[PDB]
This record gives structure tokens, C-alpha cells and sequence, in this order.
């Protein structure tokens, strides 16, 4: 079936300077194919983690994602004002690729 | 930080091969050496020992059951390792990888070591035909592990696990000359000579890079070209004892352009080899597969400068074709040869054997 | 059913 | 490098509406191209794939036979045909680019084009 | 009595096929039919049918990987049954066998029937020569069973079953004609003649049970015969679509019997085939086997009087041949053909096939 | 240890 | 058919005795011949058995070795040479033969041959 | 290893018109691979019983042989003063072949 995949807090609040994670939870074992987007409003998405550890050329150090079993987390080193979007949980493993419903953080 | 590992299981469940890769890169001078984990419980074995074998093998039909003419097996390279009991230090102390494992797996942890050598063929697999019932011939690496009093016993299904890898290799960092090519076709009495000249824009192409290919023609002649044909080929040379050369097109790119006497022209050519309208082609080479994965047009095999024997397996190159179209004869042609590769990343005399090379060069043609 | 193919597994420092 | 696609818009239910997506910088030989959807105040959805190179389509179930794609290779250009377009169809569609060798994320976008029902 | 049944498990322990026997014998107008019994657990499948097949294949090389010209494998007869779902009732209600296993299994017990052509060869294997490192071409029955989809869905190793059966002959009750043959070779212009006459005890021997000639030599000539020479050879006739026939010498007996000029001679000598010399022999055909174990000499293939094709497989036929030596030529030799059978129990044009058989006859000879 | 091989059952009346 | 057989005796410690078992009614190549002891006041116990069909010759643990069978196709007879005769060797063997298509237990046996060491 | 057959009762009494019943317990798990044999004092043995349970030609149908997974039984219906001897248990399925310790019915 197609792999749902759960993406969890939904929304939260944070600040200048502190640290953000965001987890995502795939339905079914899937490998490190997880890919993670930001999509600021009213702009198109944009890549930032692929193969759920590789950070993505232009991408600045302090975005990190990570593995733990079929649990997917994006982690922030410490928040700029410009960190505040719409982060997506890509699986690329299987067709069709799903996205996760959206977190946004917000100051 | 952390790190994939791939791992297969004897279908009993007392055998585990761990392994920390499965495609191993040959940089022409070195190839990275198969080093793994073997996990075993003593008890199981109360008395037999543990071996593992990397093999390579030119094969042929399918794996299972082919109603047919099954699978000419000739291996090119057999080793043995005895992971239990230990051997003998070398070659090295466990590397890094193989400490690792051992720490994360414990005392029922066995390394085992291989160096490939260099002059082993690439993994590629000749395309079936429509018409077959199963695939072709191809070759190959595989890696075996299993329990048994002696290296000559026979093989046990049931304990016996079996992993499939790979050989691969990548573009090199250095560019190449820029393959150009001219010929002359004079005619009975005239000093004029009909002239072509084509060229490309580089040496390596990646997979899925169009090719630019600059055909200059100097006709100062009196007879007319009707068209330029320029054709992209698949050289596929079959090596077991003796050298079989199979061509295959894989792309044409054809138009009007004609010629007038005495006259030259130039034209800046577009063309790109793709699986898309090349399913059909029996005799096609491609990459090797893990399991049924696509896999792109085979890699161009290139050789050492120091090319002494090198010759076992399948070797694949291209070359771009030049080919004018003239009135009551006269074709001319050229040919453009390059390299196709992925860019590096970045993060005897057996009677059987007459018996089937004698098969396979009627089959292929 | 499915059959019995290779895994994966992880590994750390 | 640049996705810019056109041919959003209002069109009556059961009709057909076609997007087209010129890509630049790149080959078409080389990548494959996405479209992904984003209905208004929801998250991300796939809904087709075209891989040029060896000639496989997909679609997502909810617009299978609905919508075909197709590229011109020649222009470096994809399309997507949709046909009887139902009322859950309106989102902003947009043309996404991803490495064939090999898959590694939708690393290039489009900008989006509003596709309405009524 | 108690009565004993042959069963097999699937590897995942679930599917489990249960048998009457394990050899089928045939009557010449008929072939024991082969009924069984199949158990399986209706949750383990879910929408999975089960399907049995019964296959008779030609065959080459071993069982395993063989690194050689592998298994050219060519399905001689081919059956598909439905275990499960039940098929409708023919052929016939479940019989007695059938309905006493279904009581002691159960329902989860499911019956398959399957009805042995006529024309189908027996089980017969050649014997592979020391330089060989596999066993040789056979031809062997066989019978899977597997759950699957549909019928072209690959099989699945964890959970098909496979079982080995055999067809077998008898010697028939009745006797035949006495086997004897004359022939003469006379010399240039003398109404003398050389006359010998050779016949036999019997038309069918036992496996081991000599055999008696009755030499009969009337050499009336001028010259002089030095020695008499009595052979048995083995005719191996394989067909798969050109008869290729092969000679194997299994029994020679030799005695220096001179015959002087102008006088009569008569012996009675003593020949019987048997495996303990001829260990050695490539091409030499035995009996089918359900395992490594020891076979003696394949019997005789019997055809019934109406030979309508009757055509496939390896087919067996023995000879005695009695050879006079003369000094300077003058060789002169009878044929007297036998049948060797134990006694009754009292309780396409594909290219591959045509490189095999041209194979096969570069090998054999 | 040893080979799934083939083996036999009883059969009553 | 009989399994005449003759050879036993009094034979001194650590010496030979060759027993022989001559066959009549059957042939040598559609039997297996056998050789079976009783041990004196103790069940029968098998000790060496030819296949002359097949080739092959087996034996008995505790007499492997010390004891070599053979047979004379020509005469129909079998042989059983006894090499260095142990204090236990002693017994009466008997010359059995068994069907060899197939096998289906020594329906026909000696009379037996009283060895002494 | 080599297969010991067991064989019970070792020394019994009977009486004529009576029925005896011996045991043979295999150590194994053999076919139905077993024969019977009767040996009188004096004299060679003889078979009885081939395949544990088909009766030799030419032996009384009163001796019976039975097979129970791996019990073997050798039964005969109506004693008669002819079978006052020694009766072995033989399993020929694997060599070496094995013969049982013996059981000798008596008045």
C-alpha cells in the first residue's frame, strides 16, 4: 500500500537562538531515502536534507538531519530569523512518493 | 555519524554475512577489497569448519529453471577464506570496519578479506531478446558463505547464504584529447577530392549527455552529397578464448542537408544514446543488477596504459559514426570514438566451451 | 507472502 | 537553471486544462521531471512522473487516466494534459526536476501556477 | 496389512504432498496412474491457489551449479492440476487410496490425479565418464507442487515441494522366439562355403542370469579359422529429433577354439553382462534413480506392437554378436538380439537443441 | 545435522 | 540348491584359516553370499558379505582388515581368508546367500564350520 | 553408528495351542526392513518373515510378523511342537546388518 508517513509536531513556537526538531515517522521500514523541504508562504519548496543526513550545497551548517530507526528528524543548531517556513518529510523509497501534512515554525 | 551496513541470513538463521558495502570501485591501479563480517554460533557447527567464496563467473539463461540451453558457467576468478577457525594474521590485523563490526556483533564475530584483482572484468549484462524465454548471457561477482568439513564437500542449500555484488568503476578527473577525424574520397582524374571532417566536443560523456559532433565537408568535386547519417554504436567484445566483436546502434540522428558541387558545409549535430528505443535490440549490454533494478547503457571498459593481457569477460565502447550519402556509390565515413561514464560521487579449452562460443556467435548474429 | 532478501543494518563509532 | 512553466488558470468543471514546463540549464535525458500539487491549505501531494531517459510514466490513484504527461525532448519541455478536471483538482501545480543518476530529492522547482474549478 | 505411503514436506514445513508409491509401472497398454494427496492450511494462502505438476524432462549435467555445458533441458510431457481450489469431479470420484488418505488426513487433504501417457519413455540414466566432473544426459520423471497466483508466476524455493518418481517395466509373462541367425561368406570359385550358426537359450534374460550361445560353425572351405570372438553390446538410441545411435561393448569372451580345414566345430559358450567392469565406460545407459544409489544395467525398452512414434528419450536394446577370425580377412559375424527385463513383483526446431545434439554427438563419440 | 529429505507414513483400512 | 562350504578346523593362535563356501542351484552374479558367525552359546553375528555384480566387499568392524573375501566366478564359489586369528575368532560360520534384485534376507544358508584358535 | 536391535523377551515358556508374541525394538527408525529367522539346535537358521511382515514360501501361516513404528513383533496363532527353537530379529536397511540378541519359546 502506499506508505503514509506521519510528521509530527504539527505546529510550535521557538526563538532566536534555540534549537527546533521536527520528527516524522514512516509507516513502513523504509531506508534512509527521506528527503527534508522548506517552503516559505507564497514561495515553492526548497531541498535542504537528502538521504535523511546529506545536507543539501548552499544549505547552511546548522540545519542536521538524522536516522533512528524509521524515525526521521530534522534538527536546528540555533534558530535565525530566517527559519521561520513550512518544513516537509519526503520518503523517495517507494512509488508514489509521500509528503508529510507540514510543520511550521513559528517565532 | 552513523552508518549503513548490508547483511543476508542463511535461511536456517545460524549463518550472517555482514558486509560493509556492495558496489566496490576500481580505480586502475587498486580495487577496493571485500572485507566483511561472518557471524556463527560454535555449537551449530559442533566440528565443521567456515568458509566463504567470492567468485565471478560468466553465466548465461536464467537462475532458476531454463527449458533451454542453461547457463554456460566459466569462472574467471575463484578465492576461499576460512573465517572459522581463524587463519593466519594476514593479510593486515582487522581493518577499521571490521573492529567496528566485531565491537558492535561481539566474540561470535569472524572477519573475512578479499582482494579483487585488477584485471577483472566490469558487471554487465547483454540485453535478452524478445524472442528468448530468459535472460542472457552476462557477467558477474557473487559471494558465498557456508559450514562444511572440507572446502570439496558438497554444498548444503539449507545452511549456505548467497549475496550478490558489484563491480564498478567512474569517470577519471583528467580530460582526454579531443577525437577528431578526417577522410578523402578523390575521384577518377581530378585533383579535386572529396573532403569531410567531424569532430566532438570532449572525450567522456556522462549518461544521458548529448553528444555535439561538427561535420565539415569540403566537396570541391563535381559530384552532389545527398545526406549526412550520423549514428552512435555499441561495440560489445565477448573475450572467453577467443574475441568475439558484436555492434549494436543505439541512436541516429538523419537530415536532408545536401551538398552542392564545389561547395563545403557545416553543421553542429545533436545526438544522445537512451534506453527508451533500445528495449527491443537483442545484444545490448547494460549495467549489472542487484536484483531486477533498471540499469542504464554499460559503462565504457577502459584499460591501464600499461594494457599487457587484461582480456576475460565483456568489453563495451562506443563510437560515434559519420556517413555521407552519395549518388551511384561513393560513401564516405568517419568515426569518432569516446567514453560514457557516471561522474565520480561526491557524497582448458574445454569441448563445452567450443560448444557454446560456437552458439553464441551464431545466436548474437 | 514475501521472500527472504537482503536487510540492512547500523552501525556508529 | 530554470523551471518556468505556464498555462494555469479558471477552467469549468469537466473540462481539460494543459500545463506546460520549459525547462533550461539542464537536459531532459539527464533528469526527470515531477509534478507535485499543493491544494490550498494542505500540504504537498504527488500526482505524476516522466523519466525521459527510460521511458516510464507514473501517476498518483486519485488522477490516474485523468492526466497524462508527456514531454518534447526536442524542446526540453514536459506536459501535462488534465482532462475533466473535478472540483478537488484546484491547487497551485508545480514543475519539480530531479537528478536520473541518481534520485536525490526534487533539488530544482518551478513557481507554481493556480489551476481553479467552479 | 499396514500399508506405507510416501510423503515430502515444503520447506516452511506447511505444504505436504503424500504419494502411493514412488515407481509406476507400465503394462504396455497402460500406465499406472499417479494419485496423491496434498495438505495444506487454507490461511496460509490467502488468495494463493495450489497447483501440482508432473514433468518428465531430458536432461544434462548435475543438479546443482555445474561449472560445464549445464543442463539442456528439454520437457518431454508437461501436467497442471488445482489442488486447491477443489477441481470439478473427473477423472472419476476420488479413488480407494485416495478416499483412505483423505480419512486419515482430514479435510485439509486434497487429491490430484495425474494419467501417464503411454508413449513416454522410462527412466534412464547414462553413466558419467572419470573425466567428466558431473553426471551425464538422463531422462527422469518428477513432480512439483507449489501455491502461486496463476500458473506463469515464478516459483517460490521456501515453499514448492519436490518429489522424484520413476517409470518402470517388466518382463512379460509370455515367451518369445528363439533368437538364432546363419551367415556365409564363401571364396572365390569353390562351391566350399565358411558356415557358421549361432543362436540362444532364451529371448528374455534376468539381470545377472547368463546367457548361452550355441556356436555352430561348418567350414567346409580350405582355409583356416584362428579364434572365436562373443561380444554383448548395449544399444543406446537417443532421440530428440534425429536418431543418434551409440554402441557399448559390456561383455567379451574370448577362447583360442582354432578350426581346421574342411571340418565342423561346435561350442557352447558362457557370457554375462554385469557393472563391476565397466565402471570405466562413458555412454553406458542404467536405471533410473531416486537418489546416489547403485543401479545395474538399464532394461530393455519395450515396444509394444503398436509402434505408432514411440520416439523420444533414450531408448535401450542389448545384442550378441559372434565374430569368426580368419587369418588374412575374411571376418564373418552374427547378430542374435535379446531383451534383458527384471521379473514381475509377486508383492520445434530451437537453435540451442540442435548446438546439444551436435554436442552430444562430438561427445559421445 | 542432516538434509529435508523424503520420508514414509502409515496407512490403515 | 545347496551352499556346500568346508575349511574350518583347529588352527594355532595368531594363523590363518581360508574357509570355502561352493554354490550350486544359482549364480554368483544374481546373488549376494554372506558370511555369518555364532558366536558359541551367543546370537549370530555378521561378519563379511560380496556383491560379485557390483564389485563391492564390506565388513565387519572387528574383522576389517584380518579378514579378506573373495569369490571364483568361474567355479561359482566364494572364499573367506582369515588372517591372524584372535582368541574371540572363534565360532561357526555359515555361508549364506541373499537375493541381489533384491534384497530380501538369507533364505539360503550352510550347514556350518566349527573354527577353533 | 551401527544399529542395535533389541529383541524381548529373552527366555519364555509356552504350551501347545497357545499363542507367542516376541518383541524387536529397533534403536533406529528403519523401514519396514526387518526379517525373521529360526534357528533349532544344531542346525542352520531359517527364514520366516521378509519386510516385517510378507511370510516366507513354504512357512506355515501360523507365523505372523507385524510392524509399530519401530516395534516389530513376530506373532504365531496356535503354537505346534515344531516351533520350540531360537527366533532372531535381523534389520537389513543399513550395513553392517544387525541380528538380536535371541528369544527361545520352550514347553
Amino acid at each position: 500500500s502506499d506508505i503514509q508517513m506521519t510528521q509530527s509536531p504539527s505546529s510550535l513556537s521557538a526563538s532566536v537562538g534555540d534549537r527546533v526538531t521536527i520528527t516524522c515517522r514512516a509507516s513502513q521500514s523504509v531506508s534512509s531515502a527521506v528527503a527534508w523541504y522548506q517552503q516559505k508562504p507564497g514561495k515553492a519548496p526548497k531541498l535542504l536534507i537528502y538521504s535523511a543526513s546529506s545536507l543539501y550545497s548552499g544549505v547552511p551548517s546548522r540545519f542536521s538531519g538524522s536516522r533512528s530507526g524509521t524515525d526521521f528528524t530534522l534538527t536546528i543548531s540555533s534558530l535565525q530569523p530566517e527559519d521561520f517556513a513550512t518544513y516537509y518529510c519526503q520518503q523517495y523509497k517507494y512509488v508514489p512518493v509521500t509528503f508529510g501534512q507540514g510543520t511550521k515554525v513559528e517565532i | 555519524p552513523g552508518t549503513r551496513v548490508f547483511k543476508k541470513s542463511s535461511p536456517n538463521g545460524k549463518l550472517t554475512v555482514y558486509l560493509g558495502k556492495r558496489d566496490f570501485v576500481d580505480h586502475l591501479d587498486k580495487v577496493d577489497p571485500v572485507d566483511g563480517v561472518v557471524l556463527v554460533d560454535p555449537d551449530y557447527l559442533k566440528d565443521r569448519k567456515v568458509f566463504v567464496t567470492l567468485t565471478v563467473a560468466f553465466r548465461y539463461g536464467r537462475e532458476d529453471c531454463d527449458v533451454l540451453g542453461l547457463s554456460f558457467r566459466k569462472d574467471l576468478f575463484i578465492a576461499n577464506y576460512q573465517a572459522f577457525p581463524p587463519t593466519p594474521n594476514p593479510p593486515r590485523p582487522p581493518t577499521r570496519l571490521q573492529e567496528r563490526l566485531l565491537r558492535k556483533l561481539g566474540q561470535h564475530a569472524h572477519p573475512f578479506f578479499f582482494t579483487i584483482p585488477q584485471n577483472l572484468p566490469s558487471s554487465v549484462t547483454l540485453q535478452p531478446g524478445p524472442e528468448d524465454t530468459g535472460k542472457a548471457l552476462g557477467v558477474d561477482f557473487e559471494i558465498r558463505a557456508f559450514v562444511a568439513k572440507s572446502l570439496e564437500e558438497k554444498s548444503h542449500k539449507r545452511n549456505s547464504v548467497r549475496l550478490v555484488i558489484r563491480k564498478v568503476q567512474f569517470a577519471p578527473e583528467k580530460p582526454g584529447p579531443q577525437p577528431s577525424a578526417e577522410t578523402t574520397r578523390h575521384f577518377l582524374m581530378s585533383d579535386r577530392s572529396l573532403h569531410l571532417e567531424a569532430s566532438l566536443d570532449k572525450e567522456l560523456y556522462y549518461h544521458g549527455e548529448p553528444l555535439n559532433v561538427n561535420v565539415h565537408v569540403t566537396n570541391n568535386s563535381t559530384k552532389t552529397v545527398k545526406k549526412i547519417k550520423v549514428s552512435v554504436r555499441q561495440y560489445a567484445d565477448i573475450v572467453l578464448f577467443s574475441t568475439a566483436q558484436y555492434k549494436v546502434p543505439v541512436a541516429q540522428v538523419e537530415q536532408d542537408d545536401q551538398v552542392s558541387p564545389s561547395s563545403t558545409f557545416s553543421k553542429v549535430y545533436t545526438i544522445t544514446p537512451f534506453l527508451a528505443n533500445n528495449r527491443e535490440k537483442r545484444g545490448l549490454a547494460l549495467d549489472g543488477k542487484l536484483k531486477h533494478e533498471d540499469t542504464n547503457l554499460a559503462s565504457s571498459t577502459i584499460v591501464k596504459e600499461g594494457a599487457n593481457k587484461e582480456v576475460l569477460g565483456i568489453l563495451v565502447s562506443y563510437r560515434v559514426k559519420v556517413k555521407l550519402v552519395v549518388s551511384r556509390g561513393g560513401d564516405v565515413s568517419v568515426e569518432l570514438p569516446f567514453v560514457l561514464m557516471h561522474p565520480k560521487p561526491h557524497d582448458y579449452a574445454t569441448d563445452d566451451d567450443i560448444v557454446f562460443e560456437d552458439f553464441a556467435r551464431l545466436r548474437l548474429k | 507472502s514475501l521472500s527472504s532478501c537482503s536487510e540492512s543494518s547500523i552501525l556508529t563509532a | 537553471v530554470q523551471l518556468v512553466e505556464s498555462g494555469g488558470g479558471l477552467v469549468q468543471p469537466g473540462g481539460s486544462l494543459r500545463l506546460s514546463c520549459a525547462a533550461s540549464g539542464f537536459n531532459v535525458y539527464s533528469s526527470s521531471i515531477h509534478w507535485v500539487r499543493q491544494a490550498p491549505g494542505k500540504g504537498l501531494e504527488w500526482v505524476a512522473s516522466i523519466s525521459s531517459y527510460y521511458g516510464y510514466t507514473y501517476y498518483a490513484d486519485s488522477v490516474k487516466g485523468r492526466f497524462t504527461i508527456s514531454a518534447d525532448t526536442s524542446k526540453n519541455t514536459a506536459y501535462l494534459q488534465m482532462n475533466s478536471l473535478r472540483a478537488e483538482d484546484t491547487a497551485v501545480y508545480y514543475c519539480a526536476r530531479s537528478r536520473q543518476f541518481w534520485y536525490s530529492g526534487l533539488d530544482y522547482w518551478g513557481q507554481g501556477t493556480l489551476v481553479t474549478v467552479s
